[PDB]
């Protein structure tokens, strides 16, 4: 039920939640870049 | 039976009692040196 | 004087008490000695309890018939559910034995000392000046405690559920609870056992390597032990020696070398672990059981190809069947 | 002469240590490991027992295995070349050949890895109490998957080196050996399940002990790893504990046995127990509950309970579990309660 | 930062214990974090959600959120049109990227003190009042959040009612609960079986009025504490501490996140049960009322059938007399629902009706719920574990409650690890035991 | 030449790719469930 | 109306995600903390009247 | 300095560095297998 | 302590590894995934392909019963398979 002009993004639209995740995964890619001060 | 509901209310109550004064006694000032 | 009242905060809070009353230990005194009490007296004698909601009694205490392997103090009835039934709830205290009261009483007593317990494990500590924290690794346990004898029940709608006070009557929790979610299938359950399985591994390494390295202080006609001193200055045992056995046993980096950094790896590992399976008992009180492969594997034709998790759900069957015999009237177990 | 040209060469500090136990260490070890493995995502377990046991199969991490041999293969070492596989490395495979291929293998592996621990120790000079701790788990596995089966008709009815495969060893001990009830094994408990609680309170007991020596808050720097004085303080613990639960250590030197002791001990008696079933020689029943609730149908204890619980978990296991047997029970022989 | 300075990496974030202009941004770009999620899945699952399934059925969780609120669903929470969804999903999805615009700005470009950059929104944790007055402006912020419930019931389009009269449809509160004794009744109401705790509240008129009881009292005190200071004891009592103003409001969630998990698997009235799964004791009723239906509906003498162990299959008594559903579901005896109360007499479920007066529309809401009960495994396979493949579904009511325990747990936790840190980083301890001056060392022994 | 934030990270994910080809394996594979 | 429509949404897209890299990049590198100014106050008003372009667009359409 | 290229520990970390990508790499594979 | 040989951290870094390894890793990747892929996996190891576990009928288990005469009863037993 997404309405129809959308319905081009289904597939983009069914990713968007795990971005969160992301975050506290790239903020480990921080302190690796930063070696852990 | 409805005297032993009574009893345990008052003996769970002077406890509680106890319990909760004693924390606002303040207890933080209770240890070696409160810096 | 100085009012009493400031004098009883003093001896309450004595730094030098034998045993450590503290503010927390004013509850867990008598709300333990009240639970341990009619536990011990229950378990010797007590009248069989209609555990299930039928009417088919089951006596668990000495007097009555047992040993101390099969004897136990049964969860209150599955008539009481999840009500609360004291004894001045009773019309007698026959119906509150019957219908199994003491267990109501003792766990909510020995839940409510547990509790204070591990209040009282950081009073101390704070009293004494010292970090605080031990208490949180002794919330593993009581957390499991407390998913065995109240998060559990709560779920199933009954204290009659819940693992019963008597080395036999746990093993009847297990073997049901098994059927009912697979447990074995859980990740909380197996990380569980990690932890267990894990945490004595390493109680026997940290043990093993200490005792492999304590310094030469004693004949060979003397205990080992005597070579350490009560509150002794330095260190009893060499740290480095330690290591450099057990850094060439797997390699080098493969290893400790921080007395800290190794004690915590120790409280760790099992409380972490521990915790889980006390979150898996918590969770599958709520129906998330564990893993379902039952059928999967099918072949070509549509033939269901079987996998060890089959032979498992046979045995787990067999258990869904047999248990409580006489409590069901209807297809499914929804209770 | 050229003894010592060698044992030069294997004693040399490397990365990862060799010695003499390593020419039997790790032949083994690794080709044990490997094994696995291969089983593991490879091979299936159709003709020995009636399931799929690799990924290649079906399953996944969980439901697979390298899963014992027929039961008509008996106790047979079961070699590549012996009158079974005849050579033939794929039947080999069929008739699972690579059972006592991991079994044995590994055995000879721990083996290799005890005289480690024996050999480092020597040469670093140090104690073995490693090695001798290291005995409890070689008394698990030898009599759990050696002495069990030996003891029994064939090899097929021991463990069979998979995740559930296990969970399956666990219930059918429960349903035809009744082990929980079995003191031996009850102490097993007790030790392992002790051993992690002083695995954990002296973790946390050392942790939240430590005197200061240094000024930041992850405080694990401050241990110097050079020697001197205590990191924490043996004083400050004693009276903690003393007050919060009546006894408490107080000779580190004990302490640390007894950490060695516990869990050791308790895998050792949870080892003669299962010696114990080998030959059935299980601890079932007990006779006085029994006598008294066949005569009287009024009695009824948790022990009871339990018992009729195993009486389910053979009746529908038995059939799919021992498919050499052609076990053919009728609905109407199953016992089962009401309604379920 | 670093570390030979602030703190440890793993422990990176207390490095901004003071840094109050950072620890906007550590704090904005979160709240950012929650509502992106909020935005970001409802859309999820809208994307997936068919119209004509049970909810219940698709693994729902936030939808049904909005549903209950009466957004696109009409009678028996028919989901009329999906709009309300979208929209609401995506005003979050955006409101995500102001908030976490504020808080990569204010953690990185902004200054990382509030100190001078603006001494009204700079603070000092020990300024025992600063404090009271920022507590008193979210304890003001949180009373409009309430009163914005009883405009979206007694002035917007109402809420959900499965409790409807005429059955299950969106309904306008216009007679919220007023009077503290009915409200504040459910604050001293055992948590025990039969007399739940907060968890009862069978109705709206209550809800909405609880919640009207609320503002104009949180507010109250958003007031009453940007115009004062903690008392004498108030002072002695609480250790005032950053960490420690964590700690407490740390267990406060934790403590929450129980009342949460009870609320989720207990209350049938704010969740419908329409939209989420039925309850435990919900289905384990209907199987009886199923049963009870087909036997009777086939020659059966309900009133009088006595089962295996002299009970009686359908019906038996409670300990307090009430007549009930027979078998283990004699423990439910406490489930009510809109479905089963027309039976439901003075006495109990009265024979009379049952006997004919079940209406088909209850005969099928039984089976429904009866074949939907809270049971599953991890990977989603409804029913008992000894159960074969197909049908994958857990209800929500379990996925809920079950997440939630793990949280609400771990927090006490956390609760007691910081709380217990900050009570001894005051005393100013723990970094170690003074070598020089060990406590233990000047205490008389005990032997 | 090469960083270990970069090396890392690269796997890392790879990994997590692999391992969460063998997540979707579980439906549609063969030890699906249909 | 849906090709405007379509694309402006999709503008919408591409935008926030060059923001995305962008902002962050900008308030973390002081190399040229001047020219950024200007280009992020572009994102940011642009996005926004995206957004409000898209919002009304969207009932033109469905 | 002037580490060695082929080492002890080089054979080590290869036979099973060697093996397991074959496998990750045979058993990302099956996840296609069907019917 | 004695801290001997060749480091990782330096050769997961260096550009020389990746330039040997950024063939041979895929390369086993690949020359596995075709083991599995050709189906020779199967053959080797004697495991049935889904076709290939009880022909059309026979919804008995083809068990092996007896040692020493167990490989003839294997074989016979993909024979019937037809
Ligand atoms: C380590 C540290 C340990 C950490 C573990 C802590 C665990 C905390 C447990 C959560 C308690 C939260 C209290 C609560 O939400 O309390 C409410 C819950 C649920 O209450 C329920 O309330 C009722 C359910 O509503 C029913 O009743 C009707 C309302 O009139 C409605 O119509 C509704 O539809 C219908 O289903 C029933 O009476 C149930 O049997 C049950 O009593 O209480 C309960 O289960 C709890 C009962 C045990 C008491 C616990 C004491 C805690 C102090
Ligand atoms: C309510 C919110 C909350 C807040 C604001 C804080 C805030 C703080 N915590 Mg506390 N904490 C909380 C809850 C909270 N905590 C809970 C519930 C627990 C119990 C588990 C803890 C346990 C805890 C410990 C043990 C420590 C802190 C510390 C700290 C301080 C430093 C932060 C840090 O080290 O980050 C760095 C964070 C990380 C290393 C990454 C997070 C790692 C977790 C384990 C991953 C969980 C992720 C996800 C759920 C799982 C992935 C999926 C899985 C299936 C694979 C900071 C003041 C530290 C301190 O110095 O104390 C004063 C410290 O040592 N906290
Ligand atoms: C998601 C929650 C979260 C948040 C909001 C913060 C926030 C913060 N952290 Mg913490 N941290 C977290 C999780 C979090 N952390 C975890 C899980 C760990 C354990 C690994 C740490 C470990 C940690 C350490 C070790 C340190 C901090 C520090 C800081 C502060 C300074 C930021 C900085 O130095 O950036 C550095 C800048 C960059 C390299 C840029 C990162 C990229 C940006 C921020 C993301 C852009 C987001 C998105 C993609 C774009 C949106 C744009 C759109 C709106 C247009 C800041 C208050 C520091 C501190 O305390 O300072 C005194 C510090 O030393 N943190
Ligand atoms: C959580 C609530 C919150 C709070 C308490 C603050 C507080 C503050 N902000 Mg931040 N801000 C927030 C959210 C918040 N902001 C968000 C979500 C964004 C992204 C849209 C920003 C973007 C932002 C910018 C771009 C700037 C500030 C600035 C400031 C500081 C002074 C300006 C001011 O207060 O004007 C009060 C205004 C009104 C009357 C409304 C002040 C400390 C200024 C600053 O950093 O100055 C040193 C500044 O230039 N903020
Ligand atoms: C002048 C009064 C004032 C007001 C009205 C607000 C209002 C708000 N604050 Mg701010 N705050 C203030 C002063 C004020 N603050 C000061 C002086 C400081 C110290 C710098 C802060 C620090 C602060 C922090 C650290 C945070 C807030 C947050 C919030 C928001 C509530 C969270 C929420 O999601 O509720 C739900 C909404 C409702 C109940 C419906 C209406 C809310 C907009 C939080 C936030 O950013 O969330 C968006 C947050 O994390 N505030
Ligand atoms: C957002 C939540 C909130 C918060 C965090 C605070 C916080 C605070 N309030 Mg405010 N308050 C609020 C809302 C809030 N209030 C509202 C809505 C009102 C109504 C207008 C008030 C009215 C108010 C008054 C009238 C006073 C305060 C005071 C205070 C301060 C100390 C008092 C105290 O905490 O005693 C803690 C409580 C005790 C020592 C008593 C324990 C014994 C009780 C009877 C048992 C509680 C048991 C509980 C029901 C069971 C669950 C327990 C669990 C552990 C299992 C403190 C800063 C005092 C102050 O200093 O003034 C500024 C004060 O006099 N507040
Ligand atoms: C729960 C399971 C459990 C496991 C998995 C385990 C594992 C291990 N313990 C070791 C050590 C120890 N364990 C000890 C006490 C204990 N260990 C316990 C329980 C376990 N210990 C318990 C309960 C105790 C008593 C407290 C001590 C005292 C030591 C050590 O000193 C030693 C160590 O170094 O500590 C870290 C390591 C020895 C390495 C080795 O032998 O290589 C050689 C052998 C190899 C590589 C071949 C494997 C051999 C086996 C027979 C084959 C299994 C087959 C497959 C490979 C795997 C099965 C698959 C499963 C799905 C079932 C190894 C990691
Ligand atoms: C820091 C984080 C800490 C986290 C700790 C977590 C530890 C728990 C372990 C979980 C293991 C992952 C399994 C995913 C399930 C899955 O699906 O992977 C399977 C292969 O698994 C595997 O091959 C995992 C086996 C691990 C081997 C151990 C390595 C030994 C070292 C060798 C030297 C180097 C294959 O999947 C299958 O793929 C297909 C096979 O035909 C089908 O679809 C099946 O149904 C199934 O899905
Ligand atoms: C048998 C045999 C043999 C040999 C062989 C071998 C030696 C092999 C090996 C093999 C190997 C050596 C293999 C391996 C494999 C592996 C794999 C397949 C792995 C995987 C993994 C994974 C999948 C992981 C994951 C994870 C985890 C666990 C946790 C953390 C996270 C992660 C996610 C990372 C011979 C000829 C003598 C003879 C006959 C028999
Ligand atoms: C400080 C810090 C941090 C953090 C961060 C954060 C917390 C962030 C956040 C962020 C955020 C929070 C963001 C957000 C964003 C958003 C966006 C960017 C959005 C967009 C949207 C849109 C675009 C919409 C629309 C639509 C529609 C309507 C439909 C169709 C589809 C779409 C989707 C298109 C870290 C850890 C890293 C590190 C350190 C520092
Ligand atoms: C696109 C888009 C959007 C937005 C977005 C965003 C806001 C994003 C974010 C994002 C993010 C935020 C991301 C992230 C990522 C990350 C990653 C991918 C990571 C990784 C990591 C790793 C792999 C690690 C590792 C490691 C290890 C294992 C070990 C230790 C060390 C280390 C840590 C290195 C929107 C809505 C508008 C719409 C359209 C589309
Ligand atoms: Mn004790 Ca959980 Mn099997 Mn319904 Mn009763
Ligand atoms: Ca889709
Ligand atoms: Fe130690």
């Amino acid at each position: 039920k997404l309405p129809e002009a959308y319905a081009i993004f289904d597939p983009l639209v069914d990713v968007l939640p795990v971005i969160p995740v992301l975050f506290l995964a790239l903020a480990f890619v921080w302190q690796a870049a930063v070696g852990f001060r | 039976m409805e005297t032993l509901k009574i009893t345990v209310y008052i003996v769970v109550t002077f406890f509680v009692l106890l319990f909760v004064f004693g924390f606002l006694s303040g207890d933080p000032a209770r240890n070696p040196k409160r810096k | 004087s100085a009012n009493l009242w400031e004098r009883f905060c003093n001896w309450v809070t004595s730094t030098d008490n034998r045993l450590y009353v503290g503010w927390f230990g004013v509850i867990m005194i008598p709300t333990l000695l009240a639970a341990t009490i009619c536990f011990v007296i229950a378990f010797i004698a007590a009248p069989p309890v209609d555990i299930d909601g039928i009417r088919e009694p089951v006596s668990g205490s000495l007097l009555y018939g047992n040993n101390i392997i099969t004897g136990a103090v049964v969860p209150s009835s599955n008539a009481i559910g999840l009500h609360f039934y004291p004894i001045w709830e009773a019309a007698s205290l026959d119906e509150w034995l019957y219908n199994g009261g003491p267990y109501q009483l003792i766990i909510f007593h020995f839940l409510l000392g547990a509790s204070c317990y591990m209040g009282r494990q950081w009073e101390l500590s704070y009293r004494l000046g010292m970090r605080p924290w031990i208490c949180v690794a002794y919330s593993a346990p009581l957390a499991s405690a407390f998913a065995v004898f109240l998060i559990y029940p709560i779920g199933q709608g009954s204290f009659s559920d819940g693992m019963p006070l008597g080395i036999s009557g746990t093993f009847n929790f297990m073997i049901v609870f098994q059927a009912e979610h697979n447990i074995l299938m859980h990740p909380f359950h197996q990380l569980g056992v990690a932890g267990v399985f894990g945490g004595a591994l390493f109680c026997a390494m940290h043990g093993s390597l200490v005792t492999s390295s304590l310094i030469r202080e004693t004949t060979e006609t003397e205990s080992a032990n005597y070579g350490y001193k009560f509150g002794q200055e330095e260190e009893t045992y060499n740290i480095v020696a330690a290591h450099g056995y057990f850094g060439r046993l797997i390699f080098q980096y493969a290893s400790f070398n921080n007395s800290r950094s190794l004690h915590f790896f120790l409280a760790a590992w099992p409380v972490v672990g521990v915790w889980f399976t006390a979150l898996g008992i918590s969770t599958m009180a709520f129906n998330l059981n564990g893993f379902n492969f039952n059928h999967s594997v099918i072949d070509a034709k549509g033939n269901v190809i079987n996998t060890w998790a089959d032979i498992i759900n046979r045995a787990n069957l067999g258990m869904e069947v047999m248990h409580e015999r006489n409590a069901h009237n209807f297809p499914l177990d929804l209770a | 002469g050229w003894f010592d040209i060698l044992d030069d060469w294997l004693k040399r500090d490397r990365f990862v240590f060799v010695g003499w136990s390593g020419i039997l260490l790790f032949p083994c070890a690794y080709l044990a490991l490997g094994g696995w493995l291969t089983g593991t995502t490879f091979v299936t377990s159709w003709y020995t027992h009636g399931l799929a046991s690799s990924y290649l199969e079906g399953c996944n991490f969980l439901t697979v295995a390298v899963s014992t041999p027929a039961n008509s293969m008996g106790h047979s070492l079961l070699l590549l070349w012996g009158p079974e596989a005849q050579g033939d490395f794929t039947r080999w495979c069929q008739l699972g050949g690579l059972w006592t291929f991991i079994a044995l293998h590994g055995a000879f592996g721990l083996i290799g890895f005890m005289l480690r621990q024996f050999e480092i120790a020597r040469l670093v000079g140090v104690r073995p109490y490693n090695a001798i701790a290291f005995s409890a788990p070689i008394a698990v596995f030898v009599s759990v998957f050696l002495i069990y089966p030996l003891g029994q008709s064939s090899w097929f009815f021991a463990p069979s080196f998979g995740v559930a495969a296990i969970f399956r060893f666990l219930l059918f001990f429960q349903g035809f050996h009744n082990w929980t009830l079995n003191p031996f094994h009850m102490m097993g408990v007790a030790g392992v399940l002790g051993g992690a609680l002083l695995c954990a309170i002296h973790g946390a007991t050392v942790e939240n002990t430590l005197f200061q020596d240094g000024e930041g808050a992850s405080t694990f720097r401050a241990f110097n790893p050079t020697q001197a004085e205590e990191t924490y303080s043996m004083v400050t613990a004693n009276r903690f504990w003393s007050q919060i639960f009546g006894i408490a250590f107080s000779n580190k030197r004990w302490l640390h046995f007894f950490m060695l002791f516990v869990p050791v001990t308790g895998l050792w008696m949870s080892a003669i127990g299962v010696v114990g079933l080998a030959l059935n020689l299980r601890s079932y029943d007990f006779i006085s509950q029994e006598i008294r609730a066949a005569e009287d149908p009024e009695f009824e204890t948790f022990y009871t309970k339990n018992l009729l619980l195993n009486e389910g978990i053979r009746a529908w296991m038995a059939p799919q579990d021992q498919p050499h047997e052609n076990f053919v029970f009728p609905e109407e022989v199953l016992p089962r309660g009401n309604a379920l | 930062d670093q570390e030979s300075s602030g703190f440890a990496w793993w422990a990176g974030n207390a490095r901004l214990i003071n840094l109050s202009g950072k620890l906007l941004g550590a704090h904005v770009a979160h709240a950012g974090l929650i509502v992106f999620w909020a935005g970001a899945m409802t859309l999820f699952e809208l994307a997936h959600f068919i119209p004509e399934k049970p909810m219940y059925e698709q693994g729902l969780i936030l939808i049904p959120h909005i549903a209950t609120l009466g957004w696109g669903v009409g009678p028996g929470g028919e989901v009329v049109d999906t709009f309300p969804f979208f929209v609401v999903g995506v005003v979050h999805l955006i409101s995500s990227a102001v908030l976490g615009f504020g808080g990569v700005y204010h953690a990185i470009r902004g200054p990382e003190t509030l100190e001078e950059y603006s001494s009204f929104f700079g603070y000092d944790w020990k300024d025992k009042n600063k404090m009271t007055t920022i507590l008193g402006f979210h304890l003001i912020v949180l009373g409009i959040g309430a009163l914005l419930l009883v405009a979206k019931a007694m002035f917007f389009g109402g809420l959900y009612d499965t409790w409807a009269p005429g059955g299950g449809d969106v309904r306008v509160i216009t007679n919220p609960t007023l009077d503290p004794r009915v409200i504040f009744g459910y604050l001293l109401k055992s948590p025990f079986g039969g007399e739940g705790w907060i968890v009862s509240v069978n109705n709206l008129e209550d809800v909405v009025g609880g919640h009207i009881w609320i503002g104009l009292i949180c507010i109250a005190g958003g007031i009453w504490h940007i115009l004062t200071t903690p008392f004498g004891w108030a002072r002695r009592a609480f250790i005032w501490s950053g960490e420690a103003y964590l700690s407490y409001s740390l267990g406060a969630l934790s403590m929450m996140g129980f009342i949460a998990t009870c609320f989720v698997w207990f209350n049938n009235t704010v969740y419908p049960s329409e939209f989420y799964g039925p309850t435990g004791p919900e289905a384990s009723q209907a199987q009886a009322m199923t049963f009870l239906i087909r036997d009777q509906k086939l020659g059966a003498n309900v009133g009088s059938a006595q089962g295996p162990t002299g009970l009686g299959k359908y019906l038996m008594r409670s300990p307090t007399g009430e007549i009930i559903f027979g078998g283990e579901t004699m423990r439910f005896w406490d489930f009510r629902g809109p479905w089963l109360e027309p039976l439901r007499g003075p006495n109990g479920l009265d024979l009379n009706k049952i006997k004919n007066d079940i209406q088909p529309w209850q005969e099928r809401r039984a089976a429904e719920y009866m074949t939907h009960a809270p049971l599953g495994s991890l990977n989603s396979v409804g029913g008992v574990a000894t159960e074969i493949n197909s049908v994958n579904f857990v209800s929500p009511r379990s996925w809920l409650a079950t997440s939630h325990f793990v949280l609400a747990f771990f927090f006490l936790v956390g609760h007691l690890w910081h709380a217990g840190r900050a009570r001894a980083a005051a005393a100013g301890f723990e970094k170690g035991i003074d070598r020089e001056s060990e406590p233990v060392l000047s205490m008389p022994s005990l032997d | 030449r090469i960083p270990l934030w970069i090396v890392a990270t690269v796997a890392g994910m790879g990994v997590i790719v692999i391992v969460g080809l063998f997540f979707y394996g579980a439906y549609a594979g063969l030890g699906s469930s249909l | 109306m849906t090709i405007l429509f379509q694309l402006a949404l999709a503008a919408l897209v591409i935008l926030s995600f060059v923001m995305v890299i962008g902002v962050p990049v900008a308030y973390a590198s002081p190399q040229d903390w001047d020219r950024s100014k200007q280009l992020i106050f572009l994102g940011s008003g642009l996005w926004i009247a995206l957004v409000l372009v898209v919002g009304v667009l969207n009932f033109f359409v469905v | 300095v002037s580490y060695p290229i082929f080492t002890v520990r080089w054979v080590a970390v290869h036979t099973l560095a060697v093996p397991t990508i074959f496998f990750l790499g045979a058993i990302a594979a099956m996840q296609f297998i069907q019917r | 302590g004695t801290t001997g040989e060749r480091p990782f951290s330096d050769i997961i870094t260096s550009v020389r590894y990746w330039v040997i390894h950024s063939i041979t890793i895929p390369a086993l990747f690949i020359a596995g995934w075709l083991f599995v892929s050709t189906g020779l996996a199967y053959d080797v190891f004697g495991t049935p392909r889904p076709d290939s576990y009880y022909a059309q009928e026979q919804r008995s288990i083809p068990l092996v019963t007896d040692r020493f005469e167990a490989k003839q009863q294997v074989e016979t037993f993909l024979e019937q398979l037809k």
